[PDB]
Parts: C-alpha cells; structure tokens; sequence
C-alpha cells in the first residue's frame, strides 16, 4: 500500500509546473524559493525529494496554482 | 487647543482677569456637566464600538500609497508603489489637516480608498547638519568677551528669553550678525557656547562643502537648509566660513566660479527675498571681513558686525588658567613668565601651550609639571606662529 | 502520504520582511518586489517577538502572519572580523 502511495502522488506534476529556483529551507519539509516570476515565496516540499540535492540555489520546479517544491 | 485667541491687554488688566475667570468658570461647567454623565449613566459605547466598527470597515493588508494631488473634498489622486494611479475618495477618519502632497497613505484593496495616513520619518539632513545636543563647554570657557556677548545676547538671547521689550514699541530685533577678527580667536567657542546655553534649535554649517561634482545643486543645499531650519522649530542658524565662499565678483569669470556666484546669489535672495521668514535666527562667522559682498553686508540681512579683539595680559591669565585648570601644576611654574611677556597671543596659542605641556611631560612620562614645560611649550607655539 | 495530495494543492504562503511594527498588534512589512503593507499579527505570535528586519510567514488572502521565519545569518556576524592570535625590516621607528 505504501508503494501504491508513492506512485499516486506523481499526478501533481503533469509537466507544466513552473521553472523556479530553490533558495533556502527554514526547517523540516518547508523552504523558501525565489521564482523566475520575479517574486519570492515561502513553500512546503514533497517528502519524495532526496535532501542531498540542495545547496547553491538549484533549479527547481513549482506548481502553477499551489507553487510548491515538487 | 485654541480655546481663546485674545491676548490684546498684555498686562494684568481687569479685562484679562474677567476673561480668564470666565473661561475658567466655563471649563468648570463643562467638566461638571460632562461629569454628570458618568454619574447618572456611566457608559462605554464609544470606545470600541466606533473604533472596532471602522477597524473592520477599513482593511488589513493596508497597502501604503503615495499622495499625488488634492481635489475638492473627498476624492484625490493617488499613486501605487508601481505607478498605477487611482482617483479614489478618502474617508472622514484620517487627519485632513496633515494631508499634503508627497505623503504616504493607507489604501483599500477593492476600492483602494484612502484609509489612514502614515506619520513621516525624521529626515537624514537634520541628523547630518544639526548639532544634536549641547556639544561643549558653557560660559566658564570664555577667555574674554563682554561686548561680543552683549551684542549676541540682546540680539538673540534677550529677545527670546524676555520678549517684553520688542512688542512694547513694536520694534523688531536686528537680523544678521557677522563675527570677525583674526583667526584662532574663539569664534567656534562662542558659537558652540550659545549653542550650549540655548532654548531653540541650532545648526552648524561649513562652506567648503557647497561644491558638487554634479552640476548646480548648491542652492539646492541652501534652500533645503533654510527649509528645514524654518519648518522645524525656532531655528538658530550658524554658518561658519563664508569668507572663502562668498567674497565678491572678483573677475566675473565662468566655469565653477560663476556657479558659486549663483549659489551665493540663492543664499542672498533665499537669505531674505520675499515674505520674511520669521523665527529664523541667522548667525555668520568670518575670519576676514573686507572681502565680503556688500549686498549681503547691507541692513535687512545683517545688523550687527562684531569685532573680536585679542587681549594682552588680563584675560590671558584666565585662559592659561582655564587650559591649566584640569591639569597638575608643580610649584616650579608661574604663568606670568609667559603671560606678562606678550600682549597679542591668541587663545588658540594658550591652548597649544597648555596642551603642549600634556605632550612634553608625558611624552617622557615625568611628574606633574615643570617650568621648562611651559618654556618649551611657549617657544614651540612661538615657532607655530612664526614658522 | 495518501493525504498530502490535497495538502500541497494549496497556495498563499507569502514571505515578508518587517521594517518595524506599531501599536494595535500591527507591523509594517515590505514584499519582495512590491510595496509596504500594514497587516495583522498571528494569535500565536508575539509583538515583542517581532524584531525589525526579520522575515515572516504571510498569508496571500489576508496577509496574516503565520510564522516569523528565522534570519539566514547576521551578515556582520558571519563576516565577523578576525580576532586571531595577535603575535618588519623598515618599520621600527613608527613602532
Ligand atoms: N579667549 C580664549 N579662551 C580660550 N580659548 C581660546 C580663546 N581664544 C581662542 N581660543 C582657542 O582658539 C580656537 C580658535 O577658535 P575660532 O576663532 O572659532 O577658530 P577660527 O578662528 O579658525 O574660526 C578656539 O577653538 C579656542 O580653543
């Protein structure tokens, strides 16, 4: 059931998200990102992402409506 | 707040006693009639009912806007942070008196209506130019000045302190004051002294700083200077070193010099051109006095020109005594060895002496004082003048 | 895991910096590109907690403060000048 759980989360992306950049994280599973839309935001993250992919403002994707690090 | 305008008797006239006794009994009557409100029906439907009602009527996200223009009574034109300018009406909630152009405002989201006003900050210019506190020593620091102190006092101090001589005759005080004499005389001393013992604001100004690599601000600095001094409070303006900046039209040349001519021009008309400033004290410091512009020299602009003489052996014994008051003094020294010898030495020279002692004795880390300390110190200042 | 799909179908978490607060449990906060706003504080947060020049979690609908986010690093305190062990042919006279 857990492995069925991971896959069903995948519908969130569907491609057209946004190209933004990771900036910083406050705490566990919540960080800050400055989008290429000129503005900056405070957002949550998915538990699926590996935390070794961070550091020096990586290229990231975000939801159009939600604007969450996916 | 503006409870009664009449001050016309200006005395202990029974008119005034009747006035202030009537106003007294009226105030007592109001305080008592309103006092009988919280007695029969002490109620509190006027603190959070109106306040809460309007706090909810107006909004949160209180977008800060900028005033553009004022039209009629309720609608004005505003400018958002990006330039979107809206023709929005204002509420009867903000102080309409403190509402002038170029001011931050509070706006709504849907209608963007003017909700409130944000109080302004303290401009950096006052912090830059105004001597904030009593900087230095009070009248125990004078080496000697009595006619100088009289002129500046009855020109400024006596007027503001006891304004019961000028309104007896309707005679206004003199406006301008030029402090001139040889250098090292103590002009800074007296300026910082009146600035120390004063009740109104004080401003210190340097003249060399009126040259921009940008072209033609200058009189910008002047006009904003007098603007802040006037708008701020009862202002005591002081400008030192106008001699190397406003002397005269020596050759009528161009290229910077012409610019300075324009600047001192704006200090002239801006000094006093139109609709006399009022509560605008002006004080000017100069070393030389002959190479000055007589158009500024004429009355209306300056009415008191004070000479700064140099005492010979009478106040010097108190100048060496002041600059040696806070210091040790061995019994080997006698101030008359150097005071009773010369008759023109400036107080700046006595200062270089009584400080040169602090350099000599403690350069070697010896004891308190020796007479040769004042000998080598006086000779050292002798080469300070002579060399 | 199963529930999160709607949870991150959510948006509004803005980020702000407080210039300084004022009375009535309010503050003055500028947004990243945008202008400055006077806003409401959260019931769980404290006015004294609000220090000037600090980030805050903001709403997007009401711009209500959610959480006063921690500063990155006090930049002068990360660039704190060295106090290393203070242990010149040509430089002895000026010594
Ligand atoms: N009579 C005096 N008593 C004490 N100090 C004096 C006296 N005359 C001059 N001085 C010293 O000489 C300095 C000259 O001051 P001032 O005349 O304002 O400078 P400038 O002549 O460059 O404008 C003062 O700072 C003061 O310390």
């Amino acid at each position: 059931e857990f492995l069925h759980a991971q896959e069903e989360v995948k519908r969130i992306q569907s491609i057209p998200l946004v190209i933004g950049q990771f900036l910083e994280a406050v705490d566990q599973n919540t960080a800050i990102v400055g989008s290429t839309t000129g503005s900056n935001y405070y957002v949550r993250i998915l538990s699926t992402i590996d935390r070794e992919l961070l550091k020096p403002n990586a290229s990231v994707a975000l939801h159009k409506h939600s604007n969450a690090l996916v | 707040a503006s409870k009664l305008p009449l001050v016309t008797p200006h005395t202990q006239c029974r008119l005034k006693l009747l006035k202030l006794e009537r106003i007294k009994d009226y105030l007592l009557m109001e305080e008592e009639f309103i006092r009988n409100q919280e007695q029969m029906k002490p109620l509190e439907e006027k603190q959070e009912e109106e306040r809460s009602k309007v706090d909810d009527l107006r909004g949160t996200p209180m977008s800060v806007g900028t005033l553009e223009e004022i039209i009629d009574d309720n609608h004005a034109i505003v400018s958002t942070s990006v330039g979107s300018e809206h023709y929005v009406s204002i509420l009867s909630f903000v102080d309409k008196d403190l509402l002038e152009p170029g001011c931050s405002v509070l706006l709504n989201h849907k209608v963007h209506a003017v909700i409130g006003v944000l109080m302004d900050d303290t401009d950096p210019l006052v912090t830059v130019m105004k001597v904030e506190k009593a900087p230095q020593e009070t009248y125990a620091d004078i080496g000697g000045l009595d006619n100088q102190i009289q002129e500046i006092k009855e020109s400024v101090e006596l007027p503001l302190t006891h304004p019961e001589y000028y309104e007896e005759m309707g005679i206004k005080p003199p406006k301008g004051v030029i402090l001139y004499g040889p250098p090292g005389t103590g002009k800074t001393l007296l300026a910082k002294a009146v600035a120390n013992q004063t009740s109104a604001t004080f401003l210190r100004v340097v003249g060399s700083e009126l040259i921009q690599k940008y072209l033609g601000d200058g009189p910008k600095l002047v006009r904003e200077l007098f603007r802040v001094a006037e708008e701020h409070a009862p202002s005591i303006v002081f400008i030192d070193e106008i001699d190397a900046i406003g002397t005269k039209r020596y050759d009528s040349n161009s290229g910077g010099e012409r610019e300075i001519q324009r600047t001192m021009l704006e200090l002239l008309n801006q000094l006093d051109g139109f609709d006399s400033r009022g509560d605008v004290k002006v004080i000017m410091a100069t070393n030389r006095i002959e190479t000055l512009d007589p158009a500024l020299i004429r009355p209306g602009r300056i009415d008191r020109k004070i000479e700064f003489p140099l005492p010979d052996e009478k106040t010097k014994k108190r100048i060496f005594q002041i600059h040696t008051s806070r210091m040790t003094l061995a019994d080997d020294v006698t101030l008359d060895d150097l005071i009773m010898a010369k008759d023109d030495l400036s107080g700046a020279d006595i200062k270089a002496i009584c400080t040169e002692a602090g350099l000599m004795a403690l350069r070697e880390r010896r004891m308190k004082v020796t007479n040769e300390d004042f000998k080598k110190s006086k000779e050292n200042v002798l080469y300070k003048k002579q060399e | 895991l199963r529930e999160e799909l709607q949870l991150l179908q959510e948006q509004g978490s803005y980020v702000g910096e407080v210039v300084r607060a004022m009375d009535k449990k309010k503050v003055l906060v500028k947004v990243h590109p945008e202008g400055k706003f006077v806003v409401d504080v959260d019931k769980n947060i404290d006015i004294n907690d609000v220090t000037p020049n600090c980030r805050v979690a903001l709403r997007n609908d009401s711009y209500t403060l959610h959480k006063i986010l921690p500063n990155k690093v006090d930049p002068l305190v990360s660039l704190m000048m060295v106090e290393k062990v203070p242990d010149i042919g040509g430089l002895d006279k000026q010594i």
